[PDB]
């Protein structure tokens, strides 16, 4: 994958 | 042989990027995809038409990946391209993307991937 | 599991009919398809929306196929579906079948083919 | 295959 932009649940 | 002068593989490709979209659209949709189903884009960054903050931009040479799970907003699919909110390091930044710049496209929940730009 | 709420492989199968529209559209252009292409199109008979010669439907229960090869005049390709000028039996007749309807398209000159209408 | 209108070449 790698996902460049910020992804942390809440 | 045989030559195609139909290119049916490329037609296959182009009618296939149209699942990313239609995928879009309902994530577009007015409380966001149906979990745990999330999204994998990947985009050659150079395309034409894409458009972003330049210095984002420079970070990413050729491909670049976004996630849309937890941190995207204002998802707008329009029917060539789709411009989405996401955040680089807490700072939010806007992007515009075709349809024909996709390269990849995996949704991990169900495991269905998809691969584009490639003639193979 | 994992049950798919997404149904991709369902959004990938009607992505796919849009290959034979495409076909049609340039097996319609003046001079027609670019030989030795030719195709093979089966058609749900019952399905909502083609319309035929009473006679001949009636002859095609449910299942219906018909080569765009050497004898086939007026192909008109719409957005939704496309109808055509065949002959059975030597005597000409018109058909309009929607690309809904479609379950089965081939073209044995490049052996490309599509299978439509199964979920399997 | 099986087609069901007439394709014989000319």
């Amino acid at each position: 994958h790698g996902a460049a932009n910020d992804n942390f649940a809440e | 042989p045989p030559e195609d002068l139909m290119q049916y593989e490329a037609m296959a490709q182009d009618a296939l990027r149209g699942v990313v979209k239609a995928a879009l659209k309902k994530a577009a949709a007015p409380g966001g995809l149906p979990e745990p189903h999330h999204l994998y884009i990947t985009f050659k960054t150079k395309a034409a038409g894409v458009s972003g903050p330049q210095d984002l931009l420079s970070k990413y040479p050729d491909e670049m990946t976004i996630v849309l799970q937890h941190q995207y907003w204002d998802l707008a699919p329009g029917e060539t391209f789709f411009s989405v909110t996401l955040k680089f390091g807490g700072q939010p930044k806007r992007l515009s993307v075709p349809y024909a710049a996709l390269t990849r496209f995996y949704d991990p929940s169900v495991q269905f991937a998809l691969q584009f730009s490639a003639p193979e």
